């Protein structure tokens, strides 16, 4: 079937500034695409269909142009309602092939990750099992690495994470690692480490703990 | 006004079956065709198949084969999808379409969607643990707090600080999976002049066992 | 029109173009062989007094359920898409009944319809195309598939089928009266010649009373009637006997 | 008088003559329901 592939995946303009969606198609399509808009957690809504017809109820400023084998929607003032997930569809031969999607951000500052271990406490102890959390709050850009480190050697297993939505009053990106693991294990070794790197910085932030 | 309502969410075991409704009103439920899709979390959309009320053509995926069957009810203007053979990879929201071509269009007009998840868990209440920041001034500006949940069964639970009062950087991450149970974490940041002086806890509860549990942050 | 040997499809409803003669309709409505006769705005047998300027005949076949909607002010699927009608039609309406004359075992596939049309048709319009039906926002690109169906299909006429859906063969008789002259008119009666007895006088086209004899006068083969110095009637020639 | 003799289910009390055998004079009231005849068939009292 038809492979729509969009790239890149994720773009940042601020308000106030035009922005550029594009996405490809494998075949001859010819004129029938579409694009959408869906809110993070609600039904997406129809945006531009036949690439250059809008739908009733959306702005005017959702133009979009493109033939063939290009496809553009293009963005003149963008706002905070702007801030979706948009994909392409194709309605040229059964099955239908949807997009890739590409998220829209904001614009920020270059801010370094505030980072802080959390050791288990008592009534982890007492539990039957011991987890170490390193929180990191109010980065940007997204891009970041983190690495678990026991006593200089890098743990792999049993490290899981979780990233967040940006925030929609500071625009800025949070994260949580997660490093699972037994009693006597925890006991084994004497310090602990979370290694996060980050452009913001040559050598990454170091914070760590005893015991 | 054209409505499209579908159902709630489904707790469902592997293998089993379901079936999610759409009801409509406001339009001719005859004359349009409906289709239906599916949303994985995470990664791309995609396109299941589409159904002609007033013949009864179908035209399905064929990666959704022996997956989907589509039904609809003319007495009450509902239509239905039937999923068989389900596995852990069906972990995904599934919306209802309705195409638009004799009104100059290419409409798909999306309805609510029904999230459903598979698991083989009963539902099990969370477990509150506090973290350590620890005693005191680290750092001597600002200093983080934290609790965590772990094995509980299904999203979500609800991490107030302060019963609800406390608004100031509350950063409740989203739940992973570690042991076919899910376990999520929050971060707030209390300023050096309230910390340890006075009391910070954190409420979370849980609406799927009706279990209320609070843990007061302790220094240690 | 009526006892056609093979009658035409719906959308492809036939019409038969008649004037410049006589049209005998009180055998029609004395025929005792057709399962519904009404007329619209005239009587059936009235039709021998009035004189028209064209009279055409829709003729075509169709299931006794859709025999309602051959009407003014119809709807349905032959009514919108393969023989709609005007919300004046004043012509008329006979049914005969074809369940032993065009029935087939099997489904009379002779016989078909445009069951999906893009839109609705015209009063005594007729659309014979075979453009794949589109119903959905896919293009059919000439073949079938989702939401593309061939619009024109076959009917079911059978033995099996009730009197709802067995054929009947419709004509519906259409009339106009424009500022053209007058060219189909009902059949005149007559009656004896008398002579020799006071009576009154209803010719081809000429009136009055009096007493008729036989003459020697010499009329002219064209000449129908002779007239005095002071310009009455005083001759007539007999238009069925010379 | 649409709010007093009318009636949701159509009012059966008020009711015209649709036939008849010839033309009516003025001021003749009539009140036969014979079954019309316009063919030569007898009607014997019901339509067909």
């Amino acid at each position: 079937d038809i492979v729509m592939t969009q790239s890149q995946k994720f773009m940042s303009t601020s308000v106030g500034d035009r922005v550029s969606v594009t996405c490809k198609a494998s075949q001859n399509v010819g004129t029938n695409v579409a694009w959408y808009q869906q809110k993070p957690g609600q039904s997406p809504k129809a945006l531009i269909y036949s690439t250059s017809y809008r739908y009733s109820g959306v702005p005017d400023r959702f133009t979009g142009s493109g033939s063939g084998t290009d496809f553009t929607l293009t963005i003149s003032n963008v706002q905070s309602e702007d801030l979706a997930e948009y994909f392409c569809q194709q309605y040229n031969s059964y099955p239908y092939t949807f997009g890739g999607g590409t998220k829209l951000e904001i614009k920020r500052a270059d801010a370094a990750p505030t980072v802080s271990i959390f050791p288990p406490s008592s009534e982890q102890l007492t539990s039957g099992g011991a987890s170490v959390v390193c929180f990191l709050n109010n980065f940007y850009p997204k891009d970041i690495n983190v690495k678990w480190k026991i006593d200089g050697s890098e743990r792999q297993n049993g490290v899981l994470n979780s990233w967040t939505d940006q925030d929609s009053k500071d625009s800025t990106y949070s994260m949580s690692s997660t490093l699972t693991l037994t009693k006597d294990e925890y006991e084994r070794h004497n310090s602990y480490t979370c290694e996060a790197t980050h452009k913001t910085s040559t050598s990454p932030i170091v914070k760590s703990f005893n015991r | 006004e054209v409505q499209l309502q579908q159902s709630g969410p489904e707790l469902v075991k592997p293998g089993a079956s379901v079936k999610i409704s759409c009801k409509t009103s406001g339009y001719t439920f005859t004359e349009y065709t409906m289709y239906w899709v599916k949303q994985s979390h995470g990664k791309s959309l995609e396109w299941i198949g589409g159904i002609n009320p007033n013949i009864g053509d179908t035209s399905y995926n064929q990666n959704f084969k022996g997956k989907a069957t589509l039904t609809v009810d003319r007495s009450s203007s509902t239509a239905y999808m039937e999923l068989r053979s389900l596995t852990s990879e069906d972990s995904a929201v599934y919306y209802c379409a309705r195409d638009g071509y004799p009104y100059y269009y290419a409409l798909d007009h999306w309805g609510q969607g029904t999230s459903v998840t598979v698991s083989s868990a009963k539902t099990t209440p969370p477990s509150v643990y506090p973290l350590a920041p620890g005693s005191a001034a680290q750092t001597n500006s600002m200093v983080t707090l934290g609790c965590l949940v772990k094995g509980y069964f299904p999203e979500p639970v609800t991490v107030t600080w302060n019963s609800g009062s406390l608004s100031s950087g509350v950063h409740t991450f989203p739940a992973v999976l570690q042991s076919d149970l899910y376990t999520l974490s929050s971060s707030v940041t209390v300023p050096s002049s309230t910390w340890p002086s006075e009391t910070v806890t954190c409420n979370v509860a849980h609406p799927a066992s009706s279990t209320k549990v609070d843990k007061k942050i302790v220094p240690r | 029109v009526f006892n056609a040997t093979r009658f035409a499809s719906v959308y492809a409803w036939n019409r038969k173009r008649i004037s410049n003669c006589v049209a005998d309709y009180s055998v029609l409505y004395n025929s005792a062989s057709f399962s519904t006769f009404k007329c619209y705005g005239v009587s059936p047998t009235k039709l021998n007094d009035l004189c028209f300027t064209n009279v055409y005949a829709d003729s075509f076949v169709i299931r006794g359920d859709e025999v309602r909607q051959i009407a003014p002010g119809q709807t349905g699927k032959i009514a919108d898409y393969n023989y709609k009608l005007p919300d004046d039609f004043t012509g008329c309406v006979i049914a005969w009944n074809s369940n032993n004359l065009d029935s087939k075992v099997g489904g009379n596939y002779n016989y078909r319809y445009r069951l999906f049309r893009k839109s609705n048709l015209k009063p005594f319009e007729r659309d014979i195309s075979t453009e794949i039906y589109q119903a959905g926002s896919k293009p059919c690109n000439g073949v079938e598939g989702f939401n593309c169906y061939f619009p024109l299909q076959s009917y079911g006429f059978q033995p099996t089928n009730g009197v709802g859906y067995q054929p009947y063969r419709v004509v519906v008789l259409s009339f106009e009266l424009l500022h053209a002259p007058a060219t189909v008119c009902g059949p005149k009666k007559s009656t004896n010649l008398v002579k020799n007895k006071c009576v009154n006088f209803n010719f081809n086209g000429l009136t009055g009373t009096g007493v008729l004899t036989e003459s020697n006068k010499k009329f002219l083969p064209f000449q129908q009637f002779g007239r005095d110095i002071a310009d009455t009637t005083d001759a007539v020639r007999d238009p069925q006997t010379l």
